[PDB]
């Protein structure tokens, strides 16, 4: 019995064929799937928590999956607290949901399906050294954590052997303006400004990439949150389609509770009751399960925050026809990709001093 | 050891010598986690405390 | 046409005091049609009621910024989580008080979010303060292994280093302490005598029973106490000379509330402009959008400056926090407090009553107190040191 909610009304008709699509997907002894389709829609923070705590008390629905149509992450903090309130696992596939929390608050068991801002950092950090582009100038905008988004850099920056440089020196937003702000762009050490950017903030930067003459391939970008020939990382954004991002976000949680089961048979009725009691403190185990679950060929473990450790991450160069395709992917650091790495002067990307 | 001796002899100290652990006198080196250099030996006995 | 906040109080006796903050609308800038309405109303006994009557009861009363105070019930920020998440939602800042919560500050989790209060992180900046203007040098500290303690942490070797060679034992134990001692002699070899406490208020209790079979109260030794961790159990079995702080305007919520309604009031004289002003998205059957001049006027409102109140010093940094508050620490004299001193940006210390320390002494111990006994290493090399 799992509950399954959603957020668009485009996805209201696949709620209907979504449901069986999962029931016979995962088979585990022991455990039945009843998979719960929902009707609410819109962002409003009165239908989050209102059919849920129905859902709860009376079906008793265990593992709750969170597709999103948009990306705007507000509503993450109202689902996060409702996990913690209800001590029940939730996971989100795609969506809103993908950015991680942090910190969250103490004893949530709220989970992401996605891979952390610190995460998508570290698997960048091996295109720059494999395409041999060492030297770029750290670039971001106002972000509600850029500070910390930033902080990663420097720690990522003169780690190794490899001679990285950062400029941590960018505000981006409109009313310094983008030449002022292209101006402060030119403060640069190569054709690389990894820029860190929210969806709402893509809009005036994309123009001032224009001013500035990023459009070109000469000058290249690196959106790392969430002009051509700019270069990201979804995180297995478009990976799982439909039907497996539902279907590999049950196994896990199913899973879950295996570990618990083996130890001692005992069904932890904490779903069961959302308001009946009056009480708080009746959680346990949140994160004490949850170490070395692995599913389609992947380590699916998660962090004591509730996000992926070893995702099957993806990396997304922008073509010229406004398509985003994989174009390369980290599995336990396997940077074979494609498009041959030798390249350079040609593809993707001063004869006074540079001479052959 | 015996320059140790008249050093206690000054500045009315006392001490215990022990040996070095791992047996080599000391160089920074990084360790296989990335490049976080630390020292060894008595260097490290030194900086560790 | 309007214009009106909302606040979410303690009790509902308490709500006919917060009447009197906005009922005064006319004298206040411009005045041309500022008549706030407060729409105020009790907090719900638990955290689920709250998510299901904010969207329909106070944001429905077109409400700009939001008041909250501490609950009555001993919680750990019951009210303001839920709301915080609920307005952030619709994007609608919030002033606290009395919430001295440290986990209040990253923008991630509560980008709206404001308190007229700084909470136990900015206890260590005034705690820097202290050894200043009591020359010592050398420090440790014992703290617990939660965001809320930790927060301490962080705080005083980001401003230690400058003026420090830093910090010479930072250890810390698990906010679960049963009968943890291996911790207390494990740190008994420093020699600093400057320990300081920045955990919770039940775990400096429990640490203060640990610390008594081996005398570690004795004199020769100065402690550093929170301000949360010195009424209720923490003040048993603790030191007698415990120099711990409190604030001036603890559990004062009008005087706060009159500084806070002056500045709620005031941000929006200066709103009215060319730009977009519409008012927070209305209703609640359906609601994803975001108004666009939330971020507009929220720089207004951190930037504002308000010299009324307590000194006239309610100034915002890049978070919500009071600058320069004073905290004026106390000192612990059998069993009861006593005020020495007072923080204005520079701390203040009047003579007042004498100050005492541990174990009974007055004069203020330095805490070194050396060690004579030192450890050597030394390596086989034949002509030298023979084996």
């Amino acid at each position: 019995n799992v509950a399954l909610v959603f957020s668009g009304p485009a996805y209201a008709a696949e709620a209907a064929r979504l449901g069986p699509a999962v029931a016979a997907a995962v088979r585990s002894p022991g455990l039945d799937v009843r998979p719960v389709a929902l009707v609410l829609n819109g962002s409003d923070p009165r239908s989050l928590v209102l059919q849920l705590c129905d859902l709860l008390s009376g079906l008793r629905v265990h593992g709750v999956v969170f597709e999103d149509d948009s990306r705007a992450p507000a509503v993450a903090p109202i689902l996060d607290f409702l996990s913690a309130q209800t001590s029940l696992p939730i996971v989100a596939v795609h969506g809103g949901a993908a950015l991680v929390l942090t910190p969250k608050e103490k004893g949530s068991t709220f989970l992401q399906l996605g891979s952390s801002t610190e995460q998508q950092l570290q698997v960048i950090f091996e295109v720059l050294e494999e395409y041999d582009w060492t030297s770029f100038v750290a670039v971001t905008t106002r972000a509600p954590g850029h500070r910390a988004f930033l902080s990663y850099i420097e720690v990522l920056t003169d780690g190794s052997l490899v001679g990285w440089e950062h400029r941590g020196a960018l505000t981006l937003d409109p009313g310094a303006g983008e030449a002022v702000l292209s101006a402060q762009l030119r403060s640069v050490s190569a054709q690389i400004r990894l820029l860190f950017c929210a969806r709402e903030e893509a809009e005036p930067v994309f123009r001032a990439a224009e001013e500035a003459g990023l459009t070109g391939s000469g000058y290249v970008w690196f959106m790392v949150g969430p002009p051509a020939g700019l270069f990201a990382v979804r995180s297995a954004g478009w990976r799982d389609d439909l039907a497996r991002r539902v279907a590999a976000g049950v196994a896990v949680v199913a899973r879950g509770a295996q570990a618990l089961l083996r130890d001692y048979g005992f069904l932890p009725e904490l779903g069961h009751d959302c308001r009946a009691q009056n009480r708080t403190h009746r959680g346990e185990s949140l994160h004490r399960y949850f170490m070395n679950i692995t599913w389609d060929n992947r380590d699916y473990s998660f962090n004591e925050d509730g996000f992926l450790v070893n995702p099957s991450l993806v990396v997304i160069s922008l073509t010229r026809d406004r398509t985003w395709e994989v174009v390369g992917s980290w599995e336990q650091q396997t940077l074979r990709l494609k498009y041959p790495l030798w390249s350079r002067y040609g593809r993707f990307l001063d004869d006074t001093q540079h001479l052959t | 050891i015996d320059l140790l001796i008249k050093l206690a002899r000054t500045m009315n100290f006392t001490y215990e010598v022990h040996l070095v652990a791992d047996g080599k006198f000391g160089t920074q080196e990084r360790v296989n986690n990335s490049n976080k250099k630390e020292w060894n030996g008595m260097m490290g006995e030194l900086l560790s405390g | 046409k309007i214009v009106n906040i909302g606040a979410v109080l303690s009790t509902r006796k308490h709500e006919q005091m917060f009447r009197e903050a906005v009922n005064q609308a006319n004298k206040r800038h411009g005045s041309w049609k500022i008549q706030l309405n407060a729409t105020s109303v009790t907090h719900k006994p638990n955290a689920i009621q709250m998510a299901l009557s904010v969207c329909e009861d106070l944001i429905s009363s077109q409400v700009y910024a939001i008041l909250v105070s501490h609950p009555p019930t001993p919680n750990d920020h019951f009210t303001p989580t839920p709301v915080s998440y609920t307005a952030g939602f619709y994007r609608i800042p919030v002033l606290g008080l009395t919430t001295r919560m440290s986990i209040y500050s990253d923008k991630s989790i509560h980008l709206s979010f404001l308190r007229t209060v700084p909470p136990y992180s900015h206890q260590s900046s005034v705690w820097f303060e202290m050894m200043r203007v009591y020359s010592w040098n050398h420090i440790i500290l014992l703290v617990s292994d939660d965001h809320e303690g930790r927060a301490a942490q962080k705080r005083l070797e980001t401003l230690l280093e400058e003026r420090e060679s830093k910090a010479e034992k930072v250890l810390q134990f698990d906010p679960g302490t049963k009968n943890v001692t291996a911790l207390l002699m494990e740190a008994k070899e420093l020699e600093a005598r400057v320990i300081i406490l920045s955990a919770s208020e039940d775990d400096a209790a429990t640490v203060y029973r640990a610390a008594a079979m081996l005398n570690m109260t004795g004199s020769g030794y100065v402690w550093l106490v929170g301000e949360r961790e010195i009424s209720g159990n923490a003040l048993r079995y603790a030191p007698d000379g415990i120099l711990g702080l409190q604030l001036i305007n603890g559990k004062n919520e009008s005087a706060h509330i009159s500084d806070a309604v002056g500045v709620v009031a005031q941000a929006v004289h200066e709103l009215l402009e060319k730009e977009n002003i519409t008012d927070p998205p209305r209703g609640c059957v359906g609601n994803t959008n975001i108004w666009k001049t939330g971020p507009l006027f929220k720089r207004v409102l951190m930037s504002s400056k308000y010299a009324d109140g307590v000194t006239g010093r309610v100034e915002f940094n890049e978070d919500g926090d009071r600058k320069f508050a004073n905290y004026s620490i106390m000192n612990l004299q059998n069993r009861k407090l006593v005020q020495v001193g007072i923080y204005n940006g520079t701390h203040v210390i009047p003579n007042d009553r004498k100050i005492i320390w541990p174990g009974g002494e007055t004069e203020k111990p330095r805490g070194y107190q050396m060690s004579t006994r030192l450890k050597i290493v030394t390596i086989h090399q034949e002509p030298f040191v023979y084996v």
